[PDB]
């Protein structure tokens, strides 16, 4: 059975916040798909050769 | 057919009298009087602009 991840309780009350000491710079890569192959066809020629 | 005959480098075996294609249609050939192996390349085609 597949797991969806860890379990985390957020240490929540109604006057307790956490705030961030530090930071990491991060670089994250995106791919995206932008164009095709140009075909052609001619079907005369591929129907009748 | 139709198309360009040259010479090739095809090492046919004895028995086999001619090579086909994905498509079926036949890319080489034994010459049946002198027994070299003929590549077959299709007449050159495509569109005009
Ligand atoms: C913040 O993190 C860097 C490493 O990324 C560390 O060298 C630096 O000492 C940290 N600063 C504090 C305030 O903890
Ligand atoms: C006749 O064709 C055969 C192959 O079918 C070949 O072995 C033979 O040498 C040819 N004869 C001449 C005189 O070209």
């Amino acid at each position: 059975t597949m797991s969806l991840g860890a379990e985390n309780s957020v240490a929540y009350s109604n006057n307790s916040i956490a705030i961030p000491t530090n930071f990491t710079i991060s670089v994250t890569t995106e791919i995206l798909p932008v164009s095709m192959t140009k075909t052609s066809v001619d079907c005369t020629m591929y129907i009748c050769g | 057919g139709t198309g360009v005959l040259t010479e090739s480098n095809k090492k046919f075996l004895p028995f086999q009298q001619f090579g086909r294609d994905i498509a079926d249609t036949t890319d080489a050939v034994r010459d049946p009087q002198t027994l070299e192996i003929l590549d077959i390349t299709p007449c050159s085609f495509g569109g005009v602009s």
